[PDB]
RNA sequence: CGAAGGUGUGCUGUGAGGCAUGCUGGAGGUAUCAGAAGUGCGAAUGCUGACAUAAGUAACGAUAAAGCGGGUGAAAAGCCCGCUCGCCGGAAGACCAAGGGUUCCUGUCCAACGUUAAUCGGGGCAGGGUGAGUCGACCCCUAAGGCGAGGCCGAAAGGCGU
RNA sequence: CCCGGCGAGGGGAGUGAAAAAGAACCUGAAACCGUGUACGUACAAGCAGUGGGAGCACGCUUAGGCGUGUGACUGCGUACC
C-alpha cells in the first residue's frame, strides 16, 4: 500500500511536533568534594554521599 | 548453481588468439577492422 | 561584540543535529556546557567542541570575559551528499545517500 | 637577434615602478626579465630543518614583461629604441635618436 | 565617472511588450532603416542533470554463546595478554591441480572502503621476501583430431587428401 | 599566535584593486532546506480564490489623508490537457 497524493511540509511538521528532547532538571553537589553529578550516581573522581569509593 | 563462464587459458588461446585469427581470411578482416578503429588491445593473447 | 565558530562537512544529518541544537539556544555558556555534558547523543560531542572553540576565540582575539557570555545564535545547514550503491534481490540495485551538515555558533556579551 | 640583453641599463615604461632605472640580471625564455631593485614582492616562507634555513617574510624581485622596459641613453638622458646594422663584418646595435653605436 | 548578465522598485500602452532608476557584477553593447532564420514550450508512460515524498519508517545476511581482570589510547562490547565457558572434528583440520596475481612479512596512518565504533584489516603509503644435475615445464614418442610440398576437384573466394 | 587527537574544521595577523577572488576558487538563476521579525490560527466541515469588510503593526503627512503587510466574519464558486 502506497500514497495517492504527496504529503505537505505542513503535515511533516505537525507529525514531528512530538520529537523534542528533554534536559536534566538539575544536578547534585557532593558534600565533601563539591563536584556536580547525576543524582544517585557516583562522581567522576570516585565519591558518593561524601565517601571515596573507587581509587 | 553452475554458471556459464568456466575459464581455461589453453582453450581461450586456441579459440580467439592471434595465430587463429591469422590462419583465415575472415580473421584478418577482424584484425583490419580493429586496427582501423584504433584499439589498444587487438586480441586476447597477453 | 559577537564571535563566531564553525564546523563544516560534519558527518551527520542536519535533522539529527538540530535536536541537540535546540536545547541550548539563548542560555549562558556555563549552563549550556552542563546541559551538553549529560545528553546521550553523538551530536552533543560535536556541538560541544564548536562551543568551546567559540569561547576561546572570544577570549584570545577580542578580550572578553567568560562570566558575561551567552549563546546568541546557533544553526545547522545541509551540505553535500555522497552517493553509494547497495544491491538488493533478483539483480536490482538501489542508491544510498550519506548526508552531511554545517554547524555555526555565535556567542556575545550583550 | 635580441634588443635587450643581460648587464644593460634600462628605464621602466609602465606599471607602479614607472620611471625607475636599474640593471638586467637575467633573461627568461618566456619574454620576461629580472631587473635589480624593481618589482619587489613579500613572500611568506616556511621553515625547513634540512639545509638549516628558517622561515620569515622575505622581499624579492619578480619578473617583468620585456616590452615594458627601454634602453637608457646617458648622452640625452632619455629612453630610446634599438636598430641593427653591419659595420666591419659583424652585426651591431645602434640608437635611433642620434645614430650612435652601443 | 561602470557593458552584458542577476535581483528589487516606480511609471506607461488594447495586447505580445517598453522606459527610467537603487543593490550585485567587473568589460563589453548597439539607435534608425533594410536583409536572413537551428525564432517563442506545460503536457508526447518525451531526453539529460539536480532535488523532494513515503521516514528517521523497513532492514544490518544462518538461534555455534559468552563472562570478568590487566595494557595501549583523545575515546575500548568488537584490538593485544591472561583465566573460565561454548562449537566442528570423513571437517568448520592439513595439502595438490585448475583459476587468480603481491592479497605474503615488517614499520607507520584512520579521510574514503568495512552494512555499527575502531587504537584493527585482504584499506592508504614506504621498505623487504621466491636460491635445484635428482620436484615440474622445456626435451624424446605417439592417440582422437588439425595443417598439409607435389596431387584431384571447384565462376572467384575455396574443398578433400599422399 | 590561538581552540582541537602533534586531527578534520575554524578565528585572528599578513598579501592583493578585490579573499561571500582561498585552491570544492569568474558570474552565481530555480526547485529544495533553515534562523529572525509583524500579523493570523486550538466550537471548526469541501479546487483554497474572487466581491464586501472590522481590528492590529508600521512610513509619510499640507494634522486633512494616503501608502505598505496581515486578515476575524460574510455572498458566489466541483483543476488543466
Amino acid at each position: 500500500a502506497v500514497q495517492q497524493n504527496k504529503p505537505t511540509r505542513s503535515k511533516r511538521g505537525m507529525r514531528r511536533s512530538h520529537d523534542a528532547l528533554t534536559a536534566v532538571t538539575s544536578l547534585s553537589v557532593d558534600k565533601t568534594s563539591g563536584e556536580k553529578h547525576l543524582r544517585h550516581h557516583i562522581t567522576a573522581d570516585g565519591y558518593y554521599r561524601g565517601r571515596k569509593v573507587i581509587a | 548453481m553452475k554458471r556459464t563462464f568456466q575459464p581455461s587459458v589453453l582453450k581461450r588461446n586456441r579459440s580467439h588468439g592471434f595465430r587463429a585469427r591469422m590462419a583465415t581470411k575472415n580473421g584478418r578482416q577482424v584484425l583490419a577492422r580493429r586496427r582501423a578503429k584504433g584499439r589498444a588491445r587487438l586480441t586476447v593473447s597477453k | 561584540m559577537e564571535t563566531i565558530a564553525k564546523h563544516r562537512h560534519a558527518r551527520s544529518s542536519a535533522q539529527k543535529v538540530r535536536l541537540v541544537a535546540d536545547l541550548i539556544r539563548g542560555k549562558k555558556v556555563s549552563q549550556a556546557l552542563d546541559i551538553l555534558t549529560y545528553t546521550n547523543k553523538k551530536a552533543a560531542v560535536l556541538v560541544k567542541k564548536v562551543l568551546e572553540s567559540a569561547i576561546a576565540n572570544a577570549e584570545h582575539n577580542d578580550g572578553a570575559d567568560i562570566d558575561d557570555l551567552k549563546v546568541t545564535k546557533i544553526f545547522v545547514d545541509e551540505g553535500p551528499s555522497m552517493k553509494r550503491i547497495m544491491p538488493r534481490a533478483k539483480g536490482r540495485a538501489d542508491r544510498i545517500l550519506k548526508r552531511t551538515s554545517h554547524i555555526t555558533v555565535v556567542v556575545s556579551d550583550r | 637577434a635580441a634588443k635587450i640583453r643581460r648587464d644593460d641599463e634600462v628605464i621602466v615604461l609602465t606599471g607602479k615602478d614607472k620611471g625607475k632605472r636599474g640593471k638586467v640580471k637575467n633573461v627568461l625564455s618566456s619574454g620576461k626579465v629580472i631587473v635589480e631593485g624593481i618589482n619587489l614582492v613579500k613572500k611568506h616562507q616556511k621553515p625547513v630543518p634540512a639545509l638549516n634555513q628558517p622561515g620569515g617574510i622575505v622581499e624579492k624581485e619578480a619578473a617583468i614583461q620585456v616590452s615594458n622596459v627601454a634602453i637608457f641613453n646617458a648622452a640625452t638622458g632619455k629612453a630610446d629604441r634599438v636598430g641593427f646594422r653591419f659595420e666591419d663584418g659583424k652585426k651591431v646595435r645602434f640608437f635611433k635618436s642620434n645614430s650612435e653605436t652601443i
